[PDB]
């Protein structure tokens, strides 16, 4: 559906159907992409939603490989309502940078053999640097939790425990990246994106993206696995 | 290990206030001579004048492993003050029988907890028996009388 | 609140809502006069 | 979306279907009951 | 009256008494119809007499007074009282015809006469004859369509019904062009009991309410016709017990579902409850919280569409189990509320973000009073919010005191339903009394093992 | 609807909160409170 | 103990809900509800009482030796806030975290303020009134309000704190903080 | 017998069993505070603990229990116990989120 | 998926008609009571 | 307050108005 | 083991109340 | 790879693998390799 006839719709019509996960789509629009006026744009409703979620699993014997997982999240993948700007050139150099909006979205997804991966499926403080077939770059990860989190046994970062309560005869140097450590430290992902189905009468552009980011290392207990995000994406320029 | 002795930053020599008997885990807190408390191991550790980062406290010891041994900067403050709610601290080795981590009970509660419940049972067995050996006769039959 | 016409009878309203409450009392009253039969 | 969904959930529907073929199974199953008991009412 | 050594019935069982005699039964009917017009006008009058002005209809422990401010008498376009006459000229007209009643009741229980058929054929009536006990419930089916219909006449002809859903925050509306779809109407009533739709909690609107009650009335009427025009068939008579206390078990078992049913209309709907008259429902307030905490927070500065909480899912916003936008908070659970407060400010994918930032209306602002007490807690002996709340302010609920006080009757009537139901099979069996100790029905049995 | 709420409801002459039973109970009740749910909890009024 | 009768037909003899209390050159009207505590946060505090229902709503007044004569010789009001940023309560935390929500980076608290007066009473000195909404990222009570009415008389800086979550704040406590905050009354 | 597949065939034996089942329960808790009495109680699952302890993800309602009765200490001892003088501040009791 | 929820469909709709028409069969006259 | 007298009065006469009519009906006859 | 000790507790359970159930003595005197 | 089944003592381990199992319910396998999903027939499904 595209936007046009998403404005259209009641919100009791959408409620329930799963439509308001879906970002829009081009139809009337021209693939040519390059066809695009140049100059600098301010770009809102930027929607994104993925079409897979593959995790890097490594196995211990030396090889690459993705894999297909279940989603155990229902549809609260969706990016929308973010916005930015794009300076646009006559080549084709953009300057894409989201600024704010729903630039996040807490997903949880099985891996095959039914370990769990949260992962935060952002876009934040994300630039673009390329031509319109395709510019990648690099956005913020945020940890997962905050820092008021806590623990089933209550310990915690900014508040908590920071110490096995449950028995007072263990807090030696094993317990340290349970306990002491805590971390919350940002990572940083890259995303690919491209564009593809360019609108001219009202600058409506919507390709597809790749995303590259680390999953949740929980609370710094073990190291983070790498989640692959492909799904479409959809922008207005103003 | 030693007498784990607390100071402030100023100089005032706090006390760790010791866990009760009630308690299975309790508050660190290091309070004055006065009876005022003036720092803690806070759990929300974002407010107030308490946290042991802001107030300063040292710990020096005076004893068999650590006798000068002043410590005032990083959170073996806050392990000391945590092992000196619980007493004296001790050296403990938890490799030899692979120890729990949770405290065992002595020899005289397990004493005590088996010949109280020992001591009920038998008043219940008492009753019977006194109920037994009063009311024979209808515990055997009365023969329609 | 009552209009102007009737406030000197709303303490005599105030007390209205337990009847109901009497009425049932009232039958067990009436029981115990008739001793239960 | 990276999966198929009922998305059934919600939007009032009538005796809970979304397709024409579990009304028509709930209307089978229904007469066939009632034909089995109509054709064999009154013990005999 | 008469003695247990007569009817075989004891005092704590002395309306059993008069089933067989249909003037008495009649009367004590009559007696307990003036009762409950009796309630309902000192009530009524209590309420009025206990009513402050400037305070809304329900930090005062009223319930019924909304009943009247629903219908559209004495309410002004915000929500305000204007005038308390028609809830006086109510509980008025309630005690005199309540007067009336009694009178009647009473004179029938003492000294009316004992049996109704060797007088007034008309009104006699035994219990196995189920012609007449059609024609009587075909005429109790047609005052009950009238009295519908009259709910019809007042929201379409005699400019009433307060509507939550106007612009502004409601107003008394007349109703033009009720929904009479058929389809519309029974998919209320097949439609599933959960969050996602509500059974009979789901009207939004008073159009589908009075397009409802057109239909609950034609069909009431047209039934009654047909019952008074008609004997039950052969299949009814074989799965039916004939008899009075039966009937008593059925109209319990129906009473009961619509105690329920109106229990779950009182905490839930806000369409023919309003919220200015009736207080939050349970959704509301827990809705509200989310929402003055999202634009106050963004009024001191802060991001909500960029703002995560503790768990990472948004302090402010997130998105539902459908891609729906809606409130961050532990109210995940409540985002299927529909508020008069809320839809201005609901698109068709979320709640619209650039609604939240600059379309907000002062009115939706104040209406926190909403959420700042006034959610539905209270406690028994009134104090305040939580359990673990002191004793500051002075409210319950009357959402929460009509929900659970007729919850409670529900299930009681429903228990009653199935000790009259048990009952009166056992009596058109014929062992009601027990075991008739000679021929028991399990010496003919053979032994399980 | 709750149960029985007498917390503070005795107070002396000056109005000072004299401790009762019932405020030991409000003083578990709301330690409860405040473990429950130690992260499902956005804003401070607990009514969801 | 002597012996008296009983109150009966004696009416109330306390129903504004706000006890005077005289020290040493200041004055205020503590809450009635509220009892005592001996726990000074900062050295400076001479007087401290909190409520018996939850210890975050407390009051407090500090008798802190200073320079300055008078309160305007502190210079503007947020200039004197400013050196007041430490009562507040820094944070314990110091590691990295970008996911507090709604907060700067690195950061789990921050400080709003709402009022900014100088208010006068009896004699000329004014005295410098604030309202501050503090949101820490737990969000705890809501927030907390703090309240501070300070001054200075002879050479010691008087200052009012009353504090108040702001679960309590909006159900109605507003009415005593704000009775404290007035009748700070500095003699 | 049809009802619940068992069913009592003596009226001795029913109503000894009437008779047992709430003294023998009573007997029991008796047993169990005579064991509170010494402090000890059965208040953890170590293997739990240790498991919750070396893992952020494992929670069970037990080690919600757990975390409920810590609260129930810290926030009840001060007010409960006058004799132990615990002017415990604020910022070391336990809390959640919010509330 | 949706072929579970055409055979669950099945099977309640199977199971209460049993139990409307069973209802229906003469149920008030299935006594050992004279009556 | 006189309010409170004749809402006392009035409550008097409710609650006693049940009760008279039982006893006269018992010391008027019968009938009950 | 741990769940295989408490899943053949529970089974056992279960097997002697369904024993109890179908392969008890035939009730005799009432 | 230099703590295999046979170093732990294994006796029936070995016989299951031979004809099939290899990875369990626990997410692992016994080859070092990702778990796809072990279906009904793992080890531990086997031995229920
Ligand atoms: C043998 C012999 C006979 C024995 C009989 C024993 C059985 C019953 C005895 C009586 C039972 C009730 C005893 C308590 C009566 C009472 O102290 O009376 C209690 C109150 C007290 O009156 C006033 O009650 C007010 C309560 O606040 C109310 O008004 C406030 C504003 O003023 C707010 O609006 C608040 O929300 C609202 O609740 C204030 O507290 C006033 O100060 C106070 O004077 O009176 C009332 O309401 C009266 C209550 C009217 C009936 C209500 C029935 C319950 C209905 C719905 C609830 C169902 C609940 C089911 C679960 C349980
Ligand atoms: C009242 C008498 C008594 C007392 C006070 C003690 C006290 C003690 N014994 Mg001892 N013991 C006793 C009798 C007693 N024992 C007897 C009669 C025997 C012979 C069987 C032993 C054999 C024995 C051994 C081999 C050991 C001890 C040990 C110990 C010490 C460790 C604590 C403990 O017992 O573990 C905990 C006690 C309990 C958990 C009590 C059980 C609580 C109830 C009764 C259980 C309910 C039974 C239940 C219905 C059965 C179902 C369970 C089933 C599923 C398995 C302690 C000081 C240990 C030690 O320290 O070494 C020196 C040691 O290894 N005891
Ligand atoms: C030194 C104390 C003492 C003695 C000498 C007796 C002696 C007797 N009791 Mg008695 N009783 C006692 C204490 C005692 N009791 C106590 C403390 C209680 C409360 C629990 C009872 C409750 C009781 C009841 C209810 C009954 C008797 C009965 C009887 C009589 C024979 C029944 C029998 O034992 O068959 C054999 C008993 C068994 C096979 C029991 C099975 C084994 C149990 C379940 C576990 C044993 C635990 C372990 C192996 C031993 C350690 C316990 C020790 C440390 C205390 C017998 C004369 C019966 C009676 O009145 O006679 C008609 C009867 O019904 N007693
Ligand atoms: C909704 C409540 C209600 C009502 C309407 C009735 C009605 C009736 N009951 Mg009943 N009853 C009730 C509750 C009720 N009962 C309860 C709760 C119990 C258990 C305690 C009983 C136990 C009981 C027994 C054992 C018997 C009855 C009987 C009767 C019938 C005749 C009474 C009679 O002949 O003696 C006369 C009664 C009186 C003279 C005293 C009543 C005084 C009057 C009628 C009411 C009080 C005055 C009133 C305010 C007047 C209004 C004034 C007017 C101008 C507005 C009658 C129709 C009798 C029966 O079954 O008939 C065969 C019978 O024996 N009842
Ligand atoms: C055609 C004959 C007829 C009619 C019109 C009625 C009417 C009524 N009966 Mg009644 N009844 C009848 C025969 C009839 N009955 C017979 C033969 C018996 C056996 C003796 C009974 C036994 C009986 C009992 C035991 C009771 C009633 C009660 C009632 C009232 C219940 C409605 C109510 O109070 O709620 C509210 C009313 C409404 C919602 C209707 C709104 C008003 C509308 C606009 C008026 C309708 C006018 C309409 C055009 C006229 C109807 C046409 C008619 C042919 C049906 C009602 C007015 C109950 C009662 O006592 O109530 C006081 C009750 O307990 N009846
Ligand atoms: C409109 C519904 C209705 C009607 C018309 C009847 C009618 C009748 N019932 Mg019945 N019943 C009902 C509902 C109804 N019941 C419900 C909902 C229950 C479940 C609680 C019962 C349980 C019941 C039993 C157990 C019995 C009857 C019996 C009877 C018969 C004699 C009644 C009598 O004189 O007792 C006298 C009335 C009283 C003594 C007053 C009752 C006092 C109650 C128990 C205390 C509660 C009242 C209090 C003010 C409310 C507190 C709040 C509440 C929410 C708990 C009579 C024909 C008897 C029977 O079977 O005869 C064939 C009998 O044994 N009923
Ligand atoms: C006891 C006291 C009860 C008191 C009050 C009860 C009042 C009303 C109860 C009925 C309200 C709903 C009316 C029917 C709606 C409906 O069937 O929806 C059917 C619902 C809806 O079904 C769901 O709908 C969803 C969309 O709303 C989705 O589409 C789901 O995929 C779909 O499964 O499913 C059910 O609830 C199953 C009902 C099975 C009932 C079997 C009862 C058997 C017992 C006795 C039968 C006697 C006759
Ligand atoms: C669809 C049907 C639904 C019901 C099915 C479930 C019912 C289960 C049957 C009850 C248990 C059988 C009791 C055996 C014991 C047994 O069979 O004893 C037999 C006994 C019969 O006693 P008699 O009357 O024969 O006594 C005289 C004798 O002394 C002489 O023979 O039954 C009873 O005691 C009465 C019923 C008590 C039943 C108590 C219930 C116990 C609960 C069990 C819970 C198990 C743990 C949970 C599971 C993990
Ligand atoms: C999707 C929309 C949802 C809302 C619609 C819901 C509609 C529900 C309508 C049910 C009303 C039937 C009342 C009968 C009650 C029992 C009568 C009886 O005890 O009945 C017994 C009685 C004894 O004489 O007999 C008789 O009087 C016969 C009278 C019974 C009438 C029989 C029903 C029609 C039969 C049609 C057969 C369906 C055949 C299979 C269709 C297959 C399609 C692929
Ligand atoms: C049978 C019987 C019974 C029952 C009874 C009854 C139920 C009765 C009743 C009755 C009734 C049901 C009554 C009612 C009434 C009413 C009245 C009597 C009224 C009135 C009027 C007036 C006078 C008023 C006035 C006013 C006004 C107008 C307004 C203002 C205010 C005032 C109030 C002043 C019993 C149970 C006992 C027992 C058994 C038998
Ligand atoms: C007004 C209104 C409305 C409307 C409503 C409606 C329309 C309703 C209805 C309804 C209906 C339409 C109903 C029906 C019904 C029926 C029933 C409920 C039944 C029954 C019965 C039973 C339960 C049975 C039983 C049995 C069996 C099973 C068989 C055999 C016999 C016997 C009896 C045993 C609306 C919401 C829109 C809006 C608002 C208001
Ligand atoms: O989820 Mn279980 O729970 Ca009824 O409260 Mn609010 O939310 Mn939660 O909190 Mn407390
Ligand atoms: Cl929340
Ligand atoms: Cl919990
Ligand atoms: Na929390």
């Amino acid at each position: 559906l595209t936007y046009d006839e998403l404005q259209g719709l009641t919100y009791l019509q959408v409620k329930g159907t799963g439509i308001a996960n879906t970002c829009p789509v081009v139809e009337q629009g021209t693939s040519n992409v390059r066809e695009l006026k140049p100059g600098d744009y301010k770009l809102e409703k930027f929607c994104m939603e993925p079409t897979s979620f593959t995790v890097k699993e490594e196995d211990a014997k030396g090889r690459e490989e993705f894999v297909k997982t279940k989603l155990l999240t229902r549809l609260t993948y969706g990016l929308d309502g973010m916005n930015g700007s794009m300076k646009i050139n006559n080549d084709g150099s953009v300057e894409f940078r989201e600024d704010e909006g729903l630039d996040y979205a807490a997903t949880t997804v099985k891996l095959p053999g039914g370990e769990y991966v949260p992962f935060l499926f952002t876009i934040k403080e994300f630039d673009g640097k390329g031509t319109l077939d395709s510019f990648s770059g690099d956005f913020l990860v945020p940890s997962y939790r905050g820092s008021t989190f806590l623990d089933p046994k209550g310990r915690g970062g900014a508040t908590g425990y920071d110490n096995a309560i449950a028995l007072p005869a263990k807090a030696d140097a094993d317990e340290i990246q349970r306990l002491n450590n805590k971390s919350y430290t940002p990572g940083k992902g890259s995303a690919v994106f491209s564009v593809a189905k360019v609108d001219t009468e009202t600058g409506e552009i919507a390709g597809v993206f790749e995303s590259i980011q680390p999953s949740d290392t929980e609370m710094g207990a073990h190291p983070a696995k790498d989640i692959k995000i492909t799904g479409l994406w959809y922008g207005q320029l103003t | 290990l030693g007498h784990a002795s607390f100071k402030d930053q100023e100089g005032r020599e706090l006390f760790v206030r010791r866990m009760p008997t009630f308690f299975e885990t309790f508050p660190v807190v290091l309070i004055d001579k006065d009876g005022v408390v003036r720092a803690d191991v806070p759990f929300r550790k974002a407010e107030s004048k308490y946290s042991i980062e802001q107030v300063g406290v040292s710990v020096t010891f005076y004893g068999g492993e650590l006798n000068g041994l002043t410590f005032t900067d990083p959170s073996t403050v806050k392990k000391y003050a945590r092992k000196a709610q619980l007493g004296e601290i001790f050296e403990f080795d938890r490799s030899t029988l692979q120890s729990d981590g949770v405290f065992r009970s002595s020899p005289r509660g397990w004493f005590t907890f088996g010949h109280l419940s020992f001591a009920l049972l038998f008043f219940f067995g008492h009753i019977w028996h006194g109920s037994r050996t009063i009311f024979r006769d209808v515990f055997a039959g009365i023969d329609e009388d | 609140k009552l209009p102007e016409a009737y406030a000197p009878f709303s303490p005599i309203v105030d007390v209205l809502p337990i009847i109901p409450v009497l009425f049932i009392l009232l039958a067990f009253v009436w029981q115990a006069s008739v001793s239960f039969r | 979306l990276v999966d198929d969904r009922m998305n059934g959930d919600g939007t009032g529907l009538p005796f809970g279907v979304n397709d024409g073929i579990l009304g028509w199974v709930i209307a089978g199953t229904l007469g066939t009951i009632w034909a089995i008991y109509f054709v064999s009412q009154k013990d005999l | 009256g008469r003695d247990q050594e007569t009817t075989g019935f004891a005092w704590w069982a002395g309306n059993a008494r008069l089933i067989n005699l249909s003037g008495k039964l009649l009367g004590a009917h009559v007696a307990h119809a003036g009762l409950i017009v009796f309630w309902a006008g000192a009530m009524n009058l209590f309420e009025v007499s206990h009513f402050v002005p400037e305070k809304p209809m329900y930090e005062q422990g009223l319930i019924l007074l909304p009943h009247i401010a629903t219908l559209g008498y004495g309410v002004g376009p915000g929500g305000e009282v204007l005038d308390t006459f028609p809830y006086f000229v109510s509980g008025v007209l309630h005690l005199i015809s309540s007067a009336v009643l009694g009178f009647g009741g009473v004179y029938h229980s003492l000294i009316g006469p004992e049996t109704l058929e060797e007088s007034y054929p008309f009104f006699g009536y035994v219990w196995k004859d189920k012609n007449k006990m059609t024609n009587i419930l075909g005429y109790h089916l047609i005052i009950l369509g009238c009295g519908a219909w009259l709910l019809v006449l007042k929201a379409l002809y005699f400019g009433g019904v307060y509507d939550t859903w106007a612009p502004g925050g409601g107003d008394v509306r007349i109703i033009s062009n009720p929904t009479t779809n058929a389809a519309i109407i029974f998919g209320y009533i097949v439609k599933s009991p959960f969050g996602g739709d509500g059974w009979i909690v789901s009207v939004d609107n008073l159009e589908d309410i009075i397009g409802g009650h057109i239909w609950i009335g034609t069909l009431c009427i047209l039934g009654g016709i047909w019952h008074i025009y008609t004997t039950p068939w052969p299949w009814a008579r074989r799965a039916f017990v004939w008899s009075g206390e039966a009937y008593l078990s059925y109209s319990l078992a129906a009473v009961s579902l619509m105690g329920f049913t109106a229990c779950c209309f009182a905490w839930f709907n806000n369409t023919a409850y309003p919220s200015e008259f009736y207080g939050p429902t349970g959704p509301e307030a827990s809705q509200a919280q989310a929402f003055t905490f999202l634009v106050r927070d963004q009024r001191l500065g802060a991001n909500v569409a960029s703002a995560q909480g503790p768990t990472g899912l948004g302090k402010y916003l997130m998105r539902s189990p459908t891609g729906e936008i809606i409130f961050g908070g532990e109210t995940m659970r409540f985002w299927d509320f529909r508020g008069p407060w809320v839809e201005p400010l609901r698109g068709p994918s979320g709640l619209d973000l650039v609604k939240l930032k600059n379309d907000i209306q002062p009115w939706q602002e104040r209406r926190a009073a909403e959420y700042m007490t006034h959610a539905p807690l209270g406690s028994l002996n009134s104090v305040g919010g939580v359990a673990t709340e002191i004793n500051a302010v002075n409210f319950v609920s009357p959402r929460s005191w009509l929900a659970t006080s007729h919850f409670c009757l529900g299930f009681f009537f429903f228990v009653g339903h199935l000790w009259h139901a048990g009952r009166a099979r056992a009596a058109a069996a014929g062992f009601e009394k027990g075991i008739d100790r000679v021929d028991e029905p399990v010496l003919s049995m053979r032994p399980l093992d | 609807l709750n149960g029985f709420n007498f917390n503070q409801s005795v107070v002396d002459s000056n109005g000072r909160v004299l401790n009762t039973w019932a405020d030991i109970i409000n003083r578990a009740n709301l330690g409860m409170e405040v473990m429950h749910e130690r992260n499902a909890h956005n804003f401070p009024l607990d009514l969801a | 103990a002597y012996g008296e009768g009983a109150n009966v037909f004696g009416r109330v003899t306390n129903k504004s809900g706000f006890v005077p209390y005289a020290g040493d050159s200041f004055a205020l009207l503590l809450p009635s509800k509220w009892n005592p505590s001996d726990e000074k946060e900062v050295d400076s505090i001479v007087l401290r009482y909190a409520d018996n229902f939850d210890a975050v709503n407390n009051v407090y007044v500090i008798a802190q030796d200073t320079d300055k004569s008078s309160i305007q010789d502190y210079g503007s009001p947020e200039e004197f806030i400013s050196q007041f940023g430490y009562l507040l309560g820094r944070q314990a935390w110091a590691g990295q975290t970008v996911s507090e929500g709604g907060f700067d980076a690195n950061k789990v608290s921050s400080a709003a303020l709402l009022g900014v007066a100088t208010e006068k009473d009896k004699k000329g000195k004014t005295y410098y009134k604030f309202e501050i909404l503090s949101r820490t990222a737990d969000g705890n009570e809501g927030g907390r309000h703090q309240l501070v009415k300070a001054t200075v008389s002879n050479g010691k800086l008087y200052l009012l704190k009353v504090q108040a979550g702001d679960k309590r704040w909006f159900k109605g406590t507003d009415k005593e903080c704000l009775g404290v905050l007035d009748s700070f009354t500095v003699v | 017998s049809q009802i619940f597949g068992v069913a009592f065939s003596n009226k001795r034996w029913l109503h000894f069993f009437m008779l047992f089942v709430p003294v023998t329960g009573l007997w029991m808790s008796a047993l169990g505070v005579v064991g509170l009495a010494l402090n000890l109680r059965a208040y953890d699952f170590v293997s739990q603990e240790i498991r919750a302890a070396e893992d952020p993800e494992f929670e069970t309602f037990y080690t919600k229990n757990i975390l409920l009765n810590e609260g129930i200490r810290a926030w009840m001892a001060a007010q409960d116990q006058p004799h132990e003088k615990l002017t415990l501040p604020e910022e070391v009791l336990p809390r959640g989120n919010a509330l | 998926m949706l072929t579970l929820k055409i055979f669950v469909y099945t099977v309640v709709t199977f199971f209460v008609g049993l139990f409307i028409f069973g209802f229906l069969s003469n149920d008030p006259s299935r006594n050992p009571g004279k009556g | 307050s006189l309010t409170l007298i004749l809402q006392l009065v009035a409550l008097f006469a409710v609650v006693a108005a049940g009760p008279l009519v039982v006893v006269l009906l018992s010391v008027r006859g019968g009938n009950l | 083991m741990e769940a295989l000790v408490y899943t053949f507790l529970l089974i056992g359970t279960l097997g002697i109340i369904f024993f109890s159930i179908f392969f008890r003595e035939p009730p005799r005197i009432a | 790879v230099l703590n295999p089944m046979w170093r732990q003592g294994m006796f029936v381990l070995p016989f299951l693998t031979r004809l099939g199992v290899t990875q369990s319910w626990g997410g692992w396998t016994i080859s070092g390799e990702t778990s796809s999903n072990p279906g009904i027939w793992s080890y531990e499904g086997a031995a229920a």
